[PDB]
């Protein structure tokens, strides 16, 4: 099985890019990432930042997770992000997403490595 | 040593 480090690497980062490149970003990711296998994944975001950068905000601001654990982390800086949003219409095997850039601090939940 | 295991949000 992978580990939970191992699949947060594969569903958000992409180091290879600098910000989505076109309005098909999402759907060759989702796809690429293979987030689309049984079931369409509704909503992934994606990292544009060295893996360095991002396991570095482990160590960032301390704040509250949405589920009120404690071990969450935001970022000092903005990072460059993509947000993947499954479209209305879109069905599996369709899968059909909508691709948002935006520069944003990410907030993230830390574990032992 | 920690490292990211979930995305809660952005900004």
């Amino acid at each position: 099985k992978e580990t939970a480090a191992a699949k947060f690497e594969r569903q958000h980062m992409d180091s290879s890019t600098s910000a989505a490149s076109s309005s098909n970003y999402c759907n060759q990711m989702m796809k690429s990432r293979n987030l689309t296998k049984d079931r369409c994944k509704p909503v992934n975001t994606f990292v544009h930042e060295s893996l360095a950068d991002v396991q570095a905000v482990c160590s960032q601001k301390n704040v509250a997770c949405k589920n009120g654990q404690t071990n969450c982390y935001q970022s000092y800086s903005t990072m460059s992000i993509t947000d993947c949003r499954e479209t209305g219409s879109s069905k599996y095997p369709n899968c059909a997403y909508k691709t948002t850039q935006a520069n944003k601090h990410i907030i993230v939940a830390c574990e032992g490595n | 040593p920690y490292v990211p295991v979930h995305l809660d949000a952005s900004v």
